[PDB]
């Protein structure tokens, strides 16, 4: 299934009073903030070209906590600040969705717009009806996948399925990581969603030519001191401290070669390995992947290389490495 | 109405960065300000929205020889039992009315990724393979073969800053603020200049903006060297050449694309 | 999905059936095979009709001679409309399997008020007014005048229906009330009468109980033609109340005053007739000598002779005398009086009215009323009510009682006394159904134990089967919260009702539950007066305001218009994220009428056991007789009525499609073994002893856990 390589996802978090209640081990608001940091940090680590923007809705008002950006450190910093947030009020889904729609209305067609709403308080007081907004979202091809907390609220139930997103509820804290972790992967592009080519430029890192000859002093582009060398642009010719950052001038995405290669594992997902507990003529006592003795009645194999991988290797290969070690050969 | 005038007053002093740079375009009398903007309690409120009767009473009972505190007093003020049920349903109904305003993927060439963007007889394999096969029949030469005083010492000298493989000034600080102000100045105005440049815009209405922006590039950059001249003629140290690239490269893109336009015609 | 039942092969449209369904069909077939009346309970409101219907369709084809027609009744027309849809879906599936049309006809009857096509009666909504207009249009005089074709509005639909509808019967098809109305318009025939004619040959006929219980109307449409028919009632747990209410007739001072004025109009009408038309209308006297309907059932009904009353002048005085006796006997100021057999003796002695002439008064009134060519019966409807009461008392009083209330409750002094004639046993009015029809299946949900019904209704069931729904996921999660955070008894006892803590506990439970319960929730109180006191106590405290902050709250009132608007707003709240807390009374008409589905009434709350004001004499007479006869303890029936009624309103949350919904009983009484035993099997068996006495906060926590498990998909 073709996926949305570049996606603009908004993590809407409810500043409702119900977040004050502690059903989980820590304060519920802190836990979501603590875990949301993992998603934000992991979200870019598995989709660099994408960009994220967080919104916090409290006291019936939706305030953009952070605009769309490509730097996980900036977003994570806001999460740390938001830990001490008052968290007193009632959320307004219409306000939150409306705020996201305005920013996402002007986004380019190629990108896959998305929204992730962490719903905590089942109540949703809104200035106007949301069903009109729901119709607008579908015409806006925005995928809203709510993640409720302790409630299978009907209003969100139609929202996810009607708008094309997915709805879920937190069975427990451990299950909470699984739910957000699922949204890290680029959701498949549906029939309604379309695709198009996107222009990009690769900023060659440059430093002083020859012992500060014809040097290129500059400070930064969003107390930065003078920098001997920094990333430039094919068109801006502006010194960008770090990548990948959208051209503050061109509006064209700048991204290094490795970042694009980071997302190729999505295109070619590794075929799962059949699990056979018995030895089944496998005369190698040591696992091939890790050269370690198999202390469990479990084995994994490919359909091409036909190698042997223990539970640890198969868990690792399908979790992080996203490729078969031996089958590369 | 004078909507723009009110907006300017709100941003006149509330935010320095926005107004600071806008004036600079007029400090030297570069271009008209028209193109600048053209291109770019709760409790009473709840009762105001909830109860229509209070809204009607407020308009008719607008403060006149009275006090707001007295008005607050008027708020809280078997048949009586039914009133609570009727009020709450009416109150709940009013609140509800208040919030209701009237594809499988496929590919043809996957080998290209494996040898991705990064760019770049037979007997030799046989000859080399056999020779190495007989190499290690003598092993454990560690006593002396691994390193020597001369070989080890040479490595240390190389690792020294003078040696090979080990290659190895914030004097201006007040000027830094001006450059940052200038950097924002260029960025603020380049953004509009580059706003329409990437898109061809084969339309007179959209293309007219390009011509005005294209001409405006000279006007904004006409005054730029004058500010540069003052800073340059201070100590002739820590030359600022990067700021020139954006302007000069903006010129080259302007001149080249403008020239390309003539060829297309 | 054909099912090879032990008795035979039964077609089934839906993909799969739970194990309980297997038991359902075989259990039903057992009674049908035995051709004996029985009673059974099945939890699911939806899918029960098709499973019940599915066997009948197979049974009819297997043994067409055994069963003539199916008479499947439903409580309310809004609910019978959805039933025929299930039958229509089944017929298409069965017809598709066969591949050709089959001799199967299905239709639903109803009152002319609900369905009709005549423009004149369309604007009117009152049922009584509709009959008066229709009766006038279809009156023999109009029909006789229609032959003359004089200048007068004649209802064309009935005129052409007689010439056309009589000759050609509809071969087959399924026609709901909405569909039936359209058919009449295009064919220019009565949706009502056309259905009435179809009853002669209609495999499946469905209509409300009031078309099958009251002898006034049920008997005529339910003639002996159904010698062996599978008559079935649905959700007929409160069958006795509907069955008894058919017999009960209420006479009031306002009604009596209307009768006196109506009688005067009747006297004036006769005077006009005498001077205008005497000979032709006098012929009816010969017809009377030769020899709106009487409420007497088949055997009880008598038509020997009109009696002494034979002329309008004589008969009118007869009503005049009887009206005066009731007028005086009603005006008497005293304690509530009971005199089932003595009232007949008292009336007979006081004003010299023998019962036998008085028995035919109701029938004579209709016969005499017809001779009067009256404009409509709506104006004279109260007079007929007295006539119906007049004949009913003179007919029999063994299982009845005349109750006179000079002073009405809730009023220190009221000048509008009401004379009650409430019955005491439902077997009397339902007796003809059992005898006329070989077997009756009283299918119902939330049914309190079956053994009582044969005691309440004089019948011998073939089987007493209780079914508990079996699903891969445990949809319903019942619980009883008898102890609050204060660990204080929370029983809503009449003496303990005044407790502030008990009132506070309910607000605490609702407030806490409202926090966790998603959009859609309903709370049931015991009575309107108690509900207001609880609401007022919460209103004075901050509990109500906190509840308002948590979710929107709606209360219910006696007037239907307010209830209709409030209920519609409630459904709007659930659709949006606001959610609504609809406070209602268990015995209020809103609870029985409304149905709660997914994201509607998610957590039904039963605040206190539902009990009526024991001071109500009418209930005492009914209660006393059940103790006097059939050997039922006074408390046993009283608890049974509450348990059956408490389960009635709270069992809607599990309508169907395995939509998760929890039921919380806010009273320690339910935890008692006696209450649980009377609880329906499906609700009872799921309920466990561990969660039986959950604390208010403890119950909230488990409810939050329960939602989590149900929230996740399959
Ligand atoms: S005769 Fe038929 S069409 Fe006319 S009012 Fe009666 S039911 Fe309606
Ligand atoms: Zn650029
Ligand atoms: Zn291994
Ligand atoms: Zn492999």
């Amino acid at each position: 299934v073709r996926l949305g390589m570049m996606r603009h996802l908004y993590v809407v978090v409810d500043g409702s009073r119900t977040m004050e209640d502690q059903d989980l081990k820590p304060n519920r608001l802190t836990c979501t903030l603590k875990l949301l940091e993992y998603f934000v940090e992991e979200y870019f680590d598995q989709n660099p070209i994408s960009q994220i923007g967080i919104i916090v809705t409290k006291s019936k008002r939706a305030e953009k906590l952070t605009e769309l950006s490509g730097n996980p450190r900036k977003h994570i910093t806001s999460l740390k600040k938001a830990v001490d947030m008052t968290c007193h009020g009632e959320p307004s889904l219409y306000n939150s969705l409306s705020i996201a729609m305005q920013t996402l209305k002007h986004m380019p067609g190629h990108t896959s717009r998305e929204v992730l709403i962490i719903f905590s308080s089942l109540t949703t007081c809104d200035p106007s009806n949301i069903y009109d907004l729901i119709k607008t979202l579908k015409a806006a091809k925005i995928r809203v996948s709510v993640i409720g907390l302790s409630a299978e609220v009907r209003v969100c139930t139609v929202l996810a399925r009607e708008t094309g997103g997915t709805y879920h509820v937190i069975l427990d804290e451990s299950h909470y990581k699984e739910l957000l972790t699922h949204h890290v992967s680029p959701p498949p592009a549906s029939s309604s969603s379309e695709c198009s080519l996107i222009r990009m430029g690769f900023p060659q890192h440059t430093i002083a030519s020859l012992s500060d000859q014809d040097a290129k002093p500059s400070f930064s582009m969003a107390e930065p001191g003078l920098t001997l060398g920094g990333y430039f642009c094919p068109q801006c010719r502006a010194k960008y401290c770090e990548l990948p950052v959208e051209c503050k001038i061109c509006g064209l995405t700048l991204v290094s070669a490795p970042h694009l290669a980071r997302s190729y594992h999505h295109l070619f997902p590794l075929d799962a390995f059949q699990e056979i507990p018995l030895e089944e003529y496998n005369g190698e006592r040591f696992c091939y992947g890790c050269q370690g003795e198999l202390k469990d009645q479990h084995v994994y194999v490919c359909a091409v290389c036909q190698n042997v991988f223990c539970v640890d290797c198969d868990v690792f290969v399908h979790d992080s490495l996203h490729c078969c070690p031996g089958c590369i050969h | 109405a004078n909507k723009e005038l009110e907006e300017k007053n709100r941003m006149l002093q509330e935010d320095p960065v926005l107004f600071q740079l806008y004036k600079d375009l007029v400090v030297s009398q570069v271009i008209s300000a028209e193109e600048f903007w053209a291109n770019r309690s709760d409790i009473i409120e709840s009762i105001f929205r909830t109860y229509p009767a209070v809204k009607m009473k407020y308009a008719e009972n607008v403060p006149h020889n009275m006090t707001e505190k007295e008005f607050w007093t008027r708020f809280f003020q078997e048949n009586s039992n039914a009133a609570i049920i009727k009020r709450f349903n009416h109150h709940s109904a009013m609140v509800l009315a208040a919030g209701l305003r009237k594809i499988a993927l496929n590919l043809k060439k996957s080998d290209r990724y494996y040898h991705g963007p990064t760019p770049i007889t037979s007997q030799d394999i046989i000859n080399s393979f056999q020779s190495i096969r007989q190499e290690m029949e003598a092993y454990t030469p560690k006593l002396t073969q691994v390193l020597s005083s001369s070989a080890a010492s040479s490595t240390i000298t190389a690792l020294s800053p003078g040696g090979a493989l080990m290659q190895g000034q914030m004097v201006p600080n007040d000027i830094q603020s001006e450059l940052k102000h200038l950097y924002v100045a260029v960025g603020e105005l380049l953004r509009h200049f580059w706003s329409c440049f990437p898109v061809n815009t084969p339309f007179l209405e959209e293309k007219v903006v390009k011509m005005k922006s294209n001409l405006e590039r000279f006007q904004v950059t006409k005054l730029c060297p004058f500010q540069e001249k003052i800073r340059r003629q201070y100590l002739s140290t820590n030359l600022v050449s990067h700021i020139e690239e954006m302007l000069q490269t903006a010129y080259n893109k302007l001149h080249t694309w403008q020239s390309r336009r003539l060829m297309k015609k | 999905m054909k099912l090879n039942v032990d008795g035979l092969l039964v077609y089934f449209p839906y993909d799969y059936i739970y194990p309980e369904q297997f038991s359902y069909m075989r259990e039903l077939k057992r009674t049908l095979d035995a051709k004996g009346h029985g009673v059974l309970e099945m939890p699911s409101g939806t899918g029960k009709t098709v499973s019940l219907l599915a066997l009948i369709m197979a049974y009819q084809r297997a043994y067409p001679l055994e069963v003539t027609k199916l008479i499947y009744c439903s409580r309310t027309v809004p609910e019978i409309e959805k039933v025929i849809e299930e039958l229509r879906k089944l017929l298409n599936f069965y017809e598709k399997q066969e591949g050709e049309k089959l001799p199967f006809l299905g239709l639903a009857l109803s009152s002319r008020k609900n369905l009709c096509i005549h423009p004149e009666v369309t604007p009117l909504r009152f049922g009584k007014d509709v009959d008066g207009k229709c009766h006038s249009l279809t009156a023999s005089y109009v029909r006789a005048q229609y032959q003359h074709d004089t200048s007068l509005p004649h209802c064309r639909f009935y005129e052409e229906f007689d010439a056309h509808g009589r000759e050609v019967p509809l071969p087959a098809g399924i026609y709901n009330l909405d569909d039936l109305k359209a058919l009449g318009r295009r064919q220019g025939w009565c949706p009502y009468f056309l259905a009435r004619y179809s009853i002669l040959h209609a495999n499946v006929v469905v209509y409300s109980y009031h078309y099958l219980l009251d002898p006034k109307i049920a008997d005529l449409v339910s003639k002996e033609l159904a010698r062996k028919a599978v008559v079935v009632f649905d959700e007929a747990h409160n069958i006795d109340n509907v069955c008894i209410d058919s017999m009960s007739v209420n006479l009031t001072r306002r009604t009596l005053d209307r009768c006196q004025g109506n009688l005067e109009t009747l006297q004036k009408t006769v005077l006009r007739i005498k001077e205008t038309d005497e000979q032709r209308l006098r012929d009816e006297y010969r017809r009377l000598v030769e020899g709106a309907n009487p409420v007497l059932p088949d055997e009880v009904l008598q038509e020997a002779v009109p009696g002494s009353i034979r002329t309008a002048e004589h008969f009118l005085g007869f009503l005049r005398r009887l009206l005066e006796y009731v007028k005086w006997r009603l005006r008497v100021q005293h304690v509530v009086q009971e005199s089932p057999p003595a009232f007949l003796s008292g009336l007979a002695q006081r004003v010299c009215i023998q019962r036998k002439p008085l028995r035919f008064c109701a029938e004579r009134l209709r016969s005499l009323l017809h001779t009067l060519e009256i404009t409509d019966l709506a104006d004279f409807s109260p007079l007929t009510l007295l006539a119906n009461f007049a004949t009913l008392v003179s007919t029999y009083a063994k299982g009845f009682t005349i109750i006179i209330e000079p002073f009405d409750d809730r009023t220190p002094t009221i000048a509008n006394p009401i004379l009650h004639f409430s019955c005491m046993d439902a077997s009397l009015a339902i007796k003809p159904v059992f005898e006329r029809f070989q077997s009756v299946i009283i299918t119902s949900g939330t049914l309190s134990p079956l053994d009582i019904y044969p005691k309440i209704l004089d019948f011998h069931p073939v089987t007493m089967a209780t079914f508990t729904m079996t699903l891969a996921r445990v949809c319903l999660c019942p619980m009883i919260i008898g102890r609050g955070n204060d660990q204080v008894a929370i029983s809503s006892k009449f003496e303990t009702r005044e407790d502030i803590a008990v009132i506070r506990n309910y607000g605490n439970l609702l407030l806490e539950m409202s926090a966790v319960v998603p959009d859609g929730i309903v709370a049931f109180f015991t009575s309107y007066q108690y509900m207001e006191s609880t609401v007022a106590s919460w209103y004075e405290q901050g509990i109500l305001e906190n509840i308002q902050r948590n979710k929107l709250l709606f209360i219910e009132t006696q007037d239907g218009a307010e209830t209709s608007v409030a209920l519609e707003k409630y459904q709007e709240a659930c659709e949006n994220g606001r959610g609504a807390i609809l406070l209602s009374v268990a015995r209020g008409k809103v609870s029985e009428g409304i149905d709660f589905v997914h994201h509607y009434g998610r957590a039904v709350i039963m605040f206190g056991v539902p009990y009526v004001y024991t001071q109500s004499r009418i209930l005492k007479a009914r209660l006393e007789y059940l103790r006097d006869q059939f050997q039922i303890r006074e408390n046993d029936f009283l608890t049974f009525d509450a348990m059956r009624h408490a389960a009635q309103c709270v069992g809607r949350a599990i309508r169907g499609k395995t939509d998760y919904g929890l039921m919380v009983f806010a009273d320690k009484r339910f935890a008692r073994g006696d209450k649980r035993g009377k609880l329906p099997r499906w609700i009872q068996e799921h309920l466990t002893d561990a969660n039986l006495n959950l604390t208010v906060d403890e119950g909230v926590q488990v409810a939050k856990y329960f939602l989590r498990q149900m929230a996740q998909p399959f």
